[PDB]
């Protein structure tokens, strides 16, 4: 059971102590799957305004 | 009106158990995925701890302990032993044992090893026919009591019920296996004294019903032949090694402080040898019941492990 | 000096934030009103609190925040309560209408249209830093914007600011605590798209925090309020050694150093103790022992779990109060002959240590008593995964039957990210295996 | 600010959607002129929902009325609470729809449609932000039911993106004015189908049997059955009206109740249907009890998909949820095990006028299919030898309109069956 990094201030204090050893997207792609979902909402929607149209 | 569920279709124990919850008009069973229950009789094998006791408004109870897998595998019982300080290697009660992989005790079994005779398991007299079949390598106890007339070899079955409060129960009827051929110190029928094997390979239920030596019985045979009594020359021993397995793994798998409740049913198996000292074998964390003795068992099951945390509206002796 | 910037997204991320600010301002002698008589430095200085805090030429500490919400009523109770002169107006969003429970609401629909207007105001935050260390993001799984807008938000900022760290505060759906039958779909959701962007995230089960509130405060039906005050003191506890001088976690980075050794197992395990109750007249304080080993007590964990039955990665002890590194040695010696303490095998079985004299604040009128000392433990467990495969498995139920996944496509969200989202969650519950458990 | 727009259509329509408003504007501490004299502003917090904020501080309904003959909403300008309504917002004709859908939905409803979107459209554009739309009407007549759901159509055409909520009253032999009712709602419940996100099924059958052998009423009359209509949708809008725990609004409430979008049609109930005030056990109990149900179908003939309960006065919020979740832990046969935790509580501190306490149920069960066979059965006994059918043929409708309403209902029907069985 050893203390290693002890330091010391004001506030407090922090050590460690050991027991034992040891055996992105880009902001572009973003955009196209805002825009993709956006498209597929606006699909839908004209489907439902052509059924009601007809 | 109490719920709970079945998933272990296999269980001959816990069949009865259900039957009698059923009987008593205060408990319903219900689908085995339905999560609204008070009481899991849960299955052997990847059981799902991690769900239980996260259901609002209910008690949660299951049929067995989470951990206790390292008292009733082979292997993890001979590791358990030996890194246990409450066990140490100097157990004493436990035959000498060493884990083989085909870690690992290979070079310190060959330095025990150079009455030499061993057995494998997951019976020999040489080291090499043992490791070229192969596990656990375990000291095969060459003088074993044995019944007579007969001159046979047994074992004794013990039932353990633990409840959520962790207090050990035994089951006051224990059962002897025995073996219905002579032993021969010079065919492994006559030195394997399971129930199947008797009922295959043997002279089967010559000497006993169905090769099962109740207590009584072999008391009195104690009495007769060695003027002793099962209680003081054997039962001793075996309340204390069943108590020293079962606290020493202990803080391990209690759920005192859990969310959730368990309790579970052990089969402890143990041999005797012609000196009446009582050796542990293995421990059975999924154990089949005597005929006979199904119906108090099961009753006892429910009477102190379940209707103890769901009341409705002894034949152990507490350790 | 170095400054944090806090993110406060969707009603729990709000109504959480508010609670820790309310903290934060009591535990650094700041006014309501943003005046803080101990500051000497009038309108300027890189103390160990302004990481948190920037300040004016009037003398007003404000904290470095931005609470942003779809639908305004729960940022309308900031504007008008009472830190409403803490912040500035820009840093309170909100817009019309919610996300509905929906996370491709709030995510893809709503998210859209305000995350251009959310980074600008962040932006606004970061030219005030000299040198921002990244961001702490306060959010539930459950929401429509907890989930939707906050995953699409960590996104964005990986983005915009890629070298700075982020951390996550996020509130695990129970139903004990109002929950929607829908959440435990938003949860997968969120966690599969947050996963790669999330250096550190610390998870909150409502269920435990509500036991909790039952238990030791004796609270029958414990509020939001109750809940939050908790949850404050143990986010004060983790953010402590960023406010305040120290040696340890004194950056975002060392989160992840001494926490993360694998960048997708970024779910340490908080365990807070002593928590007693304020109308408790009489009650004895905790020694440093009983209080350290309260922390390997499944009652006292942030999540519900059994670390008995998994292994540990890393393990951090935070002390507040009347402790001395001799009773800290004395405490851990002891628990490890009691308790079932399995680290893996390429992993130092050790502990990071670290104490603040100052013992934990209260909210004058609140449910928790004042203690001369108290612990907060974070510690990288692989039991932690009970809470995924619970989770995992609701989600299962539903999906099998697709209920309610037609509010989720008819938003433009694909189906396959259902199941993208899943196998996302199956591998790192995969990961927790290989890691903990043994043949 | 989360605004409903109000449409009460027909005669049972207006006669229920006139008793709505009596009952809320009490709540709310509304009286007849529209001036609030409440003792609490726990009554105006959420005013804005259901009213307008006049000149001189006046409350008015957004409310639109809408009948093709005058008569009905003659009575309502002259009820109590007649004065409340903005008089622009009374649309009527004067030829009446003769209980013959196709009137409302293809003839004498077509030319009053438009003067009904101009009303709706000037109530949208006051709303700081327009949550949906309310409608309440009868599917046994011919402007409620015919009309109606033309409205809905039209609405559903200019505001795509917003929830449609209907309380729609379900005819029965038992409570019938003419013979041709099951035509009627058959051609309505295809219209609900496709342009509905949330439907209050209420009952006449039910609604007659809770008067008949519960209130012990020997001849119950229409206001009886409105007397319980009104107290359900006072429940069912509790959350929408009051401050409270629970922050949702109408998209909140579709999302989680309704799994499957054909699926959304409810089973409403309410409790207690005297002096003795109820225990929070008891009050639980009969919100559960099929004759507290207002759909007259047995919850225990089928699954509950999702379940809404609303628990109104001053009771222990502990007690609450035991009770609830003692309900679903002895009865959890009767939930679906694929949805968890799909049983929701709400409470309210405000309790309704004259009761110290009280529950509401909402429940999406499969039971409801009980309803709908039962209306089929009446279409087809009829449409197998075209009775009555030339009322309709007169219209300009065919007889293929007919068997596509009826094929539609018939889906709906095995599509409940086929989640009861899941
Ligand atoms: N601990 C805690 N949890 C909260 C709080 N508020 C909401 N929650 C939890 O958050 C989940 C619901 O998500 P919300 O944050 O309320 O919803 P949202 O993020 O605003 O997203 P929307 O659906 O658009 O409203 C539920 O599981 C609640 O238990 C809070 O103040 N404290
Ligand atoms: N070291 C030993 N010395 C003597 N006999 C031994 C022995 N080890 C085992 N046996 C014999 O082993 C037989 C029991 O089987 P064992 O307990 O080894 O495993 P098993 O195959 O029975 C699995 P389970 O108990 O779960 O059914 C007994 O009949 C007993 O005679
Ligand atoms: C605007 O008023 C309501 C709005 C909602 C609900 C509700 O029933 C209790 C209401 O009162 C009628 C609601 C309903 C059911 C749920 O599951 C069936 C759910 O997950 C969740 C809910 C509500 N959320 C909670 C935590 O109760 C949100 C939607
Ligand atoms: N509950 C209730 N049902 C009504 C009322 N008035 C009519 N009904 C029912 O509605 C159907 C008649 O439709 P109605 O609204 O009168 O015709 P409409 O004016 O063309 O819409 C019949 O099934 C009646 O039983 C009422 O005041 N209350
Ligand atoms: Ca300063
Ligand atoms: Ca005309
Ligand atoms: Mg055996
Ligand atoms: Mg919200
Ligand atoms: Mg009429």
């Amino acid at each position: 059971m050893e203390v290693i990094e002890l330091n010391k201030c004001t506030s407090g204090q922090s050590f460690e102590v050991i027991l034992k050893p040891p055996s992105d997207p880009s902001l572009e792609e973003i955009q196209k799957k805002l825009e993709a979902a956006e498209e597929r909402r606006k699909y839908q929607e004209a489907e439902l305004l052509k059924h009601l149209a007809e | 009106m109490y719920t709970f569920v079945v998933r272990d279709e296999n269980s001959s124990v816990y069949a009865e158990v259900s039957r009698l919850l059923l009987a008593t008009g205060q408990w319903k069973r219900l689908r085995k995925d339905n999560p609204r229950f008070n009481l899991m009789l849960g299955e052997r094998n990847r059981l799902p701890f991690g769900r239980l006791g996260h259901e609002p408004g209910l008690v949660q109870l299951v049929n067995y302990y989470r951990g206790a897998d390292k008292l009733c595998r082979k292997a993890s019982l001979v590791k358990l032993i030996k890194t246990s300080p409450e066990l140490s290697e100097s157990c004493t009660w436990f035959p000498e044992s060493y884990v083989i992989y085909p870690t690992d005790e290979r070079e310190v079994f060959l330095a025990a090893y150079n009455g030499n005779v061993w057995i494998a398991k997951s019976i020999s007299s040489e080291a090499s026919e043992l490791l070229d079949f192969i596990h656990v390598i375990q000291k095969y106890l060459e003088k074993p009591l044995l019944l007579e007339p007969g001159h046979r070899k047994f074992d004794i079955r013990s039932w353990v019920l633990v409840d959520h409060l962790y207090n050990i129960y035994l089951y006051r009827e224990g059962v002897l296996r025995t073996s219905s051929e002579p032993y021969n110190s010079a065919d492994k029928t006559c030195h394997l004294t399971n129930h199947c094997i008797q009922k295959e390979y043997s002279n089967y239920g010559r000497y006993e019903e169905g090769n099962e030596m109740f207590f009584e019985e072999f008391n009195q045979y104690l009495m007769d032949a060695l003027n002793t009594t099962l209680e003081n020359s054997i039962l001793l021993q075996i309340k204390h090694i069943i108590r020293s397995c079962l606290m020493c793994i202990e803080p391990a798998i209690s759920t005192k402080h859990l969310h959730y409740q368990s309790f579970q049913l052990f089969g402890f198996d143990f041999m005797v040898d012609e000196e009446l000292k009582v050796w542990l074998i293995e421990v059975n964390g999924a154990p089949a019941c005597a005929q006979k003795l199904y119906a108090e068992l099961c009753q006892g099951i429910v009477d102190v492990a379940i209707s103890s945390v769901f009341p409705l509206a002894s034949i152990f002796i507490k350790l | 000096m170095r400054e944090c910037i806090s993110i406060h997204v969707g009603q729990a991320g709000v109504q959480i934030g508010n609670a820790c600010w309310e903290l934060y301002c009591l535990e650094h002698g700041i006014q309501p009103d943003g005046q803080m008589p101990s500051d000497k430095t009038i309108g300027g200085g890189d103390d160990s609190f302004n990481t948190f805090f920037s300040e004016t030429g009037a003398g007003k500490h404000v904290p470095r925040a931005v609470f942003v919400d779809l639908e305004p009523t729960v940022i309308d109770e900031v504007r008008t309560g009472t830190y409403r002169q803490l912040f500035h107006p820009e840093q309170l969003i909100t817009g019309k209408e919610d996300a509905a429970n929906n996370y491709a609401r709030g995510h893809y629909t709503i998210g859209k249209e305000i995350i251009d207007l959310v980074l600008d105001r962040i932006r606004k935050l970061a030219d005030q830093c000299t040198g921002l260390q990244g961001f702490l993001v306060f959010h539930s799984f459950g929401g429509g914007t907890g989930s939707g807008f906050t995953s699409l938000l960590m996104e964005r900022l990986s983005v915009d600011y890629g070298k700075k760290s982020k951390l996550e505060f996020s509130i695990y759906p129970a139903p004990q605590v109002s929950t929607a039958v829908v959440e435990p779909y938003n949860s997968i959701l969120t966690t599969h798209t947050t996963l790669e962007h999330s250096d550190c995230a610390f998870m909150v089960d409502n269920e435990a925090i509500y036991d909790i509130c039952r238990r030791n405060l004796d609270i029958e039906r414990p509020t939001y309020t109750n809940l939050n005050r908790l949850i404050s003191q143990i986010v004060s506890s983790i953010t402590a050694s960023l406010r305040f001088d120290g040696a340890l976690n004194v950056d975002l980075t060392e989160f992840q150093t001494n926490l993360v050794p694998y960048p997708r197992i970024h779910f340490p395990l908080a365990t807070y103790a002593p928590v007693i109750s304020a109308e408790k007249a009489y009650h004895e304080q905790l020694s440093v022992a009983e209080i350290t080993n309260a922390c390997f007590e499944p009652a006292n964990q942030m999540v519900k779990c059994d670390p008995r039955h998994g292994k540990y990665m890393a393990c951090c002890l935070l002390y507040r109060g009347d402790v001395v590194p001799k009773d800290v040695n004395a405490a851990i010696a002891t628990i490890k002959t009691k308790r079932s303490i399995q680290f893996v095998d390429w992993c130092p079985t050790g502990f990071k240590v670290g104490i603040n004299y100052q013992p934990p604040t209260v909210v004058p009128g609140g449910d928790l008593a004042k203690v001369q000392r108290a612990v907060c433990m974070l510690s990288n467990t692989t039991a932690i995964a009970e809470a995924w495969a619970r989770l995992d498995h609701k989600f299962d139920l539903m999906y099998a039957k697709r209920a309610f996944v037609h509010w989720y496509v008819g938003e433009g969200m694909e189906e396959g990210e259902f199941s993208e989202a899943r196998e996302d969650m199956a591998a790192l519950e995969k990961d927790y295996e290989e890691v903990g458990v043994d043949s | 600010m989360r605004e409903i727009v109000h449409i009460q259509a027909g005669q049972c329509g207006n006669q229920i959607g006139a008793k709505f408003w009596e009952v809320i504007s009490d709540e709310h501490g509304i009286d007849p002129t529209g001036s609030y004299h409440g003792d609490s502003d726990l009554q105006l917090e959420r005013i804005n929902v259901y009213y307008n904020e006049a000149t001189g501080n006046k409350y008015v309904p957004r409310a639109i009325l809408v009948d093709l003959e005058p008569g009905t909403m003659d009575s309502v300008r002259s009820g109590p609470f007649g004065q409340i309504f903005r008089p622009d917002n009374f649309v009527f004709g004067q030829s009446g729809a003769g209980n013959n859908w196709a009137k409302g939905h293809y003839t004498e409803g077509a030319e009053l449609v438009d003067s009904v979107l101009d009303v709706v459209r000037k109530e949208s554009e006051s709303c700081d932000c327009l949550q949906g739309f309310q409608l309440t009407h009868s599917l046994g007549g011919g402007t409620g039911s015919g009309m109606g759901t033309l409205l809905i159509s039209k609405i559903r055409e200019e505001y795509p993106d917003r929830i449609m909520n209907t309380f729609s009253v379900m005819p029965s032999p038992k409570v019938s004015d003419t013979v041709v009712e099951p035509y009627n709602a058959t051609l309505s419940v295809h219209q609900l189908v496709e342009n509905t996100d949330e439907t209050y099924c209420i009952d006449n059958e039910a609604l007659y049997d809770i008067c008949f052998r519960t209130l012990k009423l020997t001849t119950p009359t229409y206001g009886d059955l409105n007397h319980l209509v009104s107290a359900t949708m006072s429940g069912v809008t509790t959350c929408l009206r009051f401050p409270g725990q629970l922050n949702a609004d109408l998209r909140k409430l579709a999302v989680n109740m309704v799994p499957f979008p054909r699926l959304h049609f409810f089973m409403p109930g309410f409790a207690p249907l005297q002096y003795r005030a109820l225990t929070v056990p008891e009050l639980t109990q009969q919100m559960f009890d099929s004759k507290n149900m207002m759909a007259a179908c047995d919850p225990r003939h089928g699954r509950y998909l999702t379940v809404a309960a609303i628990f109104r006065g001053r009771m222990s919020m502990k007690e609450v949820d035991e009770q609830m979740l003692n309900v679903q832990n002895k009865n959890s046969s009767y939930f679906v095990e694929w949805i968890p935790n799909n049983v929701k509580t709400a409470v309210c501190d405000i309790p309704p006028r004259g009761l110290k306490m009280s529950a509401t149920f909402i429940g999406n069960s499969t039971a409801i299919q009980e309803l709908f066979k039962r209306i089929s059965e009446q279409f087809t006994a009829m449409f197998r030898r075209k009775a009555f059918l030339h009322w309709y043929t007169g219209e300009g409708m065919d007889e293929m309109e007919f068997t596509e309403a009826e094929s539609n209902m018939n889906d709906l029907v095995s599509e409940y069956q086929q989640y009861q069985d899941a």
